[PDB]
């Protein structure tokens, strides 16, 4: 009974699964993310502090939100004694971003949060943006009071009227004014308003802001963007940088300026040009073409095989059927490369094998 | 105008329905 | 959505329903059909107005009796929310009818709330008001204005204005709340008072204030008009026995008497006056007064009568003046005298409480005045004044006093009592006599109504016990009931704290008010609970009085300071503008996400009708029993009447008393079920209440929650707050709290 606990559970936990449809989602991201540094957030709750636990969580969606928005950028934005200091530029580097978080982790935190002065800095941050970007703010925010010099609401309204899309992680309890701000921000849904209840369901708050956020249907701004494709090239000798200015081996050769660039993705600094290898656009296609989930095979019905298509790994015979079968190719699949055929890969084998 | 609006009781009322757009992708190109 | 009872079509505003709201439409309509009246207890949290509206409205709509519908409520702000209710239900029937069908619904209120007069509108005093709204609209200045133009008198375009439009056309077919009335009424210059009044008849339901029912001054010409099949509801009828006491009751003091005499010297002079030079008038109203002719006859509807009959219509004479005060002369000498009597009464050294019956006799003793001129006094008064050309009345408004006083006391004999203290304030240097006349019997002032009328519902969400109002109030009752709520996961924790985290008891004794480790300990708990409470929190304390020496503590103390970090803090004060600033203030920083933290009263304005659902009201801080002063004369003879009449244990009804005001504040936190609060009854004492709160309460008040401390109720509170902020899953509340019109029907038939 203890292991058809986990299959009954897991039935409940696959319901929402179930309904996956192709959403139109904004590959293109330039997220501002906000941390609450205040009095508030040196409590115990969360071992050690609050403070460090974030900070030590942030640079971990650091890294995976670069993973799978290569061609996405960020800018760091902290509250402290009522106002909102910028510790980092919207860029495309990745290790500038996490030296900053990196430094930020030794102050300890002080004073009391302003949701206005950190909308305001994101608001002037997002301005010089393209029309083609998803224009994004993340908000940890642990504090139950909110100290602001101006009118918040007049805020909201702007932030509307720039179509800006707010999401709010809190601590402890629930604001009205973030239910507000996240809830009229975002075309009415109140799903993008977040509080956790441990340690663990906040290590999945974060991971899930990774994936872009669906698009809403009256919200359009289809467009091209020129974008370049540069060649590697390997010299003999060092040469000066770009970007950098600075004795670099080799870089990539922009192929409408030649100039060279240390790293990739970057806009040239010559041409203003993004340059971006094709391995960058691949990792975001399987947002749009998502796998179709698996559903269960019921015992009543005979199976194929006893061997796992995939990994060979020997069906367990023992009550419900251990296989899960692809609709499209109709092949039974095992429990255990469901879960890696849709986190790891995107790509359903038994699909691409069969003959057109 | 405003008055009205806080007075409703908003549990009550059709609970709120996305309006995500889908999309269907084609697949064609010529070859290399 | 529009379903239907076994006879009776009903169409909600709202496309789902709660099981409660069905069940209490049917019991409902139940009544109605059978006759009767009912007590319906419903939760708070559950749509209550909006239900009654609903189903009583479609009632008059579809049988043929068309029977009218009356709406008494507590407060003038919740007749305007009751308006605004109306106006939705309304606009959705006109929708989904595809006509407006013929209704017509309107609020009533005094001159005050409703005059646009850019002149008399600017008064601090409802009574001014009244005297100047007479002066331009009794008639006098019109009959001047049309004998001599010359006449410096003016007029008021609004009043004048609706001679030009019929009655019906007053207002356009629909439901008027006061904010679209006074817009309606200003771009047309006409009075919404005058509007209203008018058109009693002509609407289909009319909603007032339980003053304008049960107080004989003001209700008697509004009853007068209304019908006598129509539906009578009473929401929020659970301190009605407070409102039908203070209709019965009047306090005499020493400055009253003195500015009586006054006004008594003044009438004679200006008698003398009139005497001198127009005589004609007094034989006039003389020979009228011989035929046997009282005020209804004499005066004209258009004008009002200087004294308000202080007594019910049932108990006036109808028989002629008795002759002794039949002239001016001889009326004002009794009336003198009556004064001289009154005065004489006031320099008692101990407290001395009499009968009616008594004070009558001593009355009859020292001077010669019987029973039946005193019962004519204010009958009489009004119509001498009329005749006197009293345009300014500033002098004679004391004269009313006596008057009211008079005309009570040689009325009423039972249930009734005279107190006469020599120190209204204990804590006085001088001492200032009072004569408080107070009446004891609480079925008295609602005799009528319950005779008048058939079919009469009592709805409240905190009215508990039910068996103890039809034994308060002489009324007997087809069906009590009350509900508890369906709600998939609780939304409410209701918890009662005996002791500090100290572990020392903590009470609001007023003995012990200025009690070191007690205000700490209190203080203790305000500080803990503001810095887990998101945005709002309502502090009631059991008198203002108790606030003030409290609150003092604190800010000596430092608690503060610490506060202040927090949230900010409002605190209600006896002005009633200032304190709707300040609840003004209280919501705008809530909703902006500064946090505040209210201080008022369980017994004050603001438990009187202010509602404070979802981000208002998050947690209920309940800082004592709200115990009434027990060594108080008019309550201690209260609590002696009911127990010799109604059998009723003095402990029992003060606790009734007080629990019956710790529960009216805890209902108005929760509007619907997505809705959630803390609710934390500091006080020792309330760990043997449990049996008296409200089912509703009583069933989410959990056995190990009656005596906890304030480190654990931290601990809950935290805990709860984080459950309540996750994503409740819609399967949890699909068919078992909200039903959808398939679910209903569902549930019709198998109750079938
Ligand atoms: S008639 Fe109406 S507007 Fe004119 S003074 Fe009286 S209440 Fe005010
Ligand atoms: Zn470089
Ligand atoms: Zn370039
Ligand atoms: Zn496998
Ligand atoms: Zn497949």
């Amino acid at each position: 009974a203890s292991l058809v606990a986990s299959i009954v559970e897991a039935r409940k936990k696959r319901t929402a699964k179930k309904n996956i449809t192709p959403y139109q989602r904004g590959i293109i991201r330039s997220l501002i993310l906000t941390l609450d540094c205040s009095e508030a957030m040196l409590e115990k709750d969360l071992r050690p502090n609050r403070h460090a636990m974030i900070i030590q969580y942030a640079i971990d969606f650091v890294h995976e939100f670069f993973d799978q928005n290569p061609i996405s950028q960020m800018g760091i934005i902290i509250m402290r004694n009522g106002l909102a200091q910028l510790v980092s530029q919207v860029s495309g580097n990745p290790q500038d971003h996490i030296d900053a978080l990196k430094s930020i982790r030794k102050q300890e935190p002080k004073g009391n949060p302003s949701l206005q002065n950190a909308l305001e800095m994101a608001r002037g941050l997002l301005l010089p943006v393209p029309a083609h970007c998803t224009r994004e703010v993340l908000i940890v925010f642990g504090s139950l009071s909110t100290t602001d010099p101006g009118d918040i609401h007049q805020t909201i309204d702007s932030l509307v009227s720039e179509k800006i899309r707010v999401k709010v992680l809190g601590l402890s309890a629930q604001v009205a004014i973030c239910k507000e701000l996240c809830k009229a921000t975002n075309y009415g849904d109140e799903s993008f308003y977040k509080i956790l209840l441990d340690e663990t369901h906040l290590k999945e708050l974060f991971n899930e802001a990774v994936t872009p956020l669906p698009v809403n249907k009256i919200n359009k701004g289809f467009t091209l963007v020129k974008m370049g494709f540069p060649t590697r090239i390997f010299e003999d000798t060092p040469t000066f940088c770009s970007c950098h200015s600075k004795l670099v081996y080799g870089g990539y050769f922009c192929p409408n300026c030649h100039s060279k660039v240390c790293s990739l993705p970057t806009v040239c600094p010559c041409c203003d040009l993004m340059l971006i290898l094709s391995t960058h656009l691949a990792r975001s296609y399987h947002h749009l073409m998502p796998l179709k989930t698996f559903a269960e095979v019921p015992t009543t019905e005979k199976f194929r095989s006893e061997d796992c298509f995939s990994c060979q790994s020997r069906f367990p015979i023992l009550l419900t059927s251990s296989r899960y079968r692809c609709e499209d190719c109709k092949q039974e699949f095992c429990v255990d490369c469901d879960v890696f055929i849709h986190e790891i890969l995107h790509n359903c084998p038994g699909c691409e094998s069969k003959p057109v | 105008n405003d008055e009205r609006n806080e007075l409703k009781i908003d549990d009550l009322n059709e609970s709120y329905k996305t309006n995500y757009a889908i999309i269907h992708l084609k697949r064609n190109a010529h070859e290399k | 959505m529009k379903f239907y009872i076994d006879d009776l079509p009903v169409l909600f505003p709202y496309p789902k329903i709660y099981p409660e709201q069905y069940n209490y439409m049917c019991d409902i309509k139940k009544t109605l059909d059978v006759g009767g009246n009912s007590i319906l207890e419903m939760p708070s949290g559950t749509g209550k107005t909006v239900s009654l509206l609903s189903l009583t409205i479609a009632y008059q709509m579809h049988y043929p009796e068309h029977r009218k519908i009356i709406y008494c409520s507590r407060t003038m702000s919740e007749i305007e929310k009751a308006l605004v209710e109306l106006e939705n239900l309304m606009d959705y029937r006109t929708k989904e009818l595809g006509y407006q069908e013929d209704f017509r619904g309107l609020g009533l209120t005094s001159r005050k709330n409703l005059c646009l007069h850019p002149e008399v509108s600017k008064e601090r005093k409802g009574t001014v008001v009244d005297e100047k709204c007479r002066r331009m609209t009794n008639g006098q200045a019109k009959r001047k204005l049309e004998e001599d133009p010359e006449a410096n008198v003016e007029l008021c375009e609004y009043h004048e204005n609706l001679y030009n439009i019929e009655v019906e056309d007053y207002l356009p077919k629909g439901v008027f709340s006061f904010e679209k009335l006074l817009k309606y009424c200003e771009e047309k210059t006409l009075c919404p008072y005058f509007i209203v009044r008018r058109m009693i008849s002509l609407c289909n339901i009319i909603i007032y204030s339980y003053h304008y029912l049960l107080d004989p001054k003001i209700a008697e010409r509004v009853s007068n008009e209304v019908s006598k099949d129509s539906i009578v509801i009473f929401d929020e009828a659970h301190n009605i026995d407070n409102v039908c006491i203070e209709s019965l009751s009047l306090d005499l003091t020493t400055d009253a008497l003195r500015r009586a005499t006054r006004g008594a010297n003044a009438l004679d002079e200006r008698i003398s006056e009139v005497r001198k030079v127009d005589s004609q008038k007094l034989q006039d109203e003389y020979e009228k007064l011989v035929q046997g002719l009282h005020s209804a006859d004499i005066l004209t509807d258009q004008e009002e009568p200087f004294v308000e009959t202080p007594v019910l219509p049932q108990d006036l004479l109808t028989e002629a003046i008795p002759g002794n005060i039949r002239r001016a002369e001889h009326f004002v000498s009794f009336l003198k005298r009556l004064i001289e009597y009154l005065k004489t009464r006031m320099k008692v050294l101990h407290v001395i409480s009499e009968t009616p019956k008594s004070f009558l006799q001593h009355l009859k003793q020292l001077t010669f005045i019987e029973r039946k001129p005193l019962r004519f006094c204010s009958e009489r008064l009004s119509l001498l004044v009329r005749t006197l050309e009293v345009t300014e009345v500033e002098d004679f408004t004391a004269l009313k006093d006596i008057a009211t006083f008079a005309t009570l006391i040689s009325t009423y004999e039972e249930g009734f009592l005279l107190i006469i203290e020599p120190y209204e304030i204990e804590n006085a240097a001088v001492p200032n006599p009072i004569m408080r006349f107070t009446c004891l019997d609480a079925s008295i002032a609602i005799k009528p109504v319950f005779e008048r009328f058939s079919s009469v519902i009592i709805t409240s969400g905190t009215i508990s016990p039910l068996d103890m109002y039809p034994r308060m109030l002489n009324f007997k009752t087809v069906l009590q009931k009350s509900y508890a709520m369906t709600l998939a996961k609780k939304s409410f924790l209701p918890m009662i704290i005996t002791k500090g985290s100290d572990q020392v008891a903590i009470s609001s004794r007023f003995e012990i008010r200025n009690d070191p480790s007690i205000v700490r300990n209190y203080g203790s708990m305000l500080v803990e609970f503001a810095k887990i409470t998101p945005d709002g929190m309502v502090v009631f304390f059991p008198s203002y009085l108790y606030m003030e020496s409290i609150v003092s503590m604190w800010q000596t103390m430092g608690i503060l300071d610490e506060v202040w970090k927090h949230k900010l803090i409002l605190v209600e004060t006896p002005d009633a503008q200032e304190t709707s600033l300040a609840l003004e203030t209280y919501r705008k920083a809530c909703s902006n996400g500064r946090g505040a933290i209210l201080l008022s009263v369980a017994r004050g304005k603001v438990s009187e009708g202010i509602d404070f659902d979802h981000q208002y009201g998050r947690t209920v801080l309940m800082i004592g029993i709200p115990f009434q002063y027990t060594e108080s004369r008019i309550l201690k003879a209260r609590l002696e009447f009911m127990r010799e009449n109604y059998r009723i244990r003095e402990n029992d009804f003060l606790s009734f008393d007080a629990m019956r005001h710790a529960a009216q504040c805890l209902g108005r936190v929760l509007r619907g079920k997505d809705d959630y609060g803390v609710m934390v009854l500091a006080d020792r004492r309330f760990s043997r209440k449990r049996s008296q709160l409200p089912k509703w309460i009583a069933q989410g008040l959990s056995d190990a929650d009656l005596n906890l401390s304030t480190d654990m109720a931290i601990s809950n509170t935290k805990q709860f707050l984080r459950t309540m902020a996750q994503p409740t899953d819609p399967k949890d509340q699909e068919g078992v709290s909200v039903w959808s019109y398939e679910d209903l029907i569902k549930h019709q038939n198998s109750r079938k």
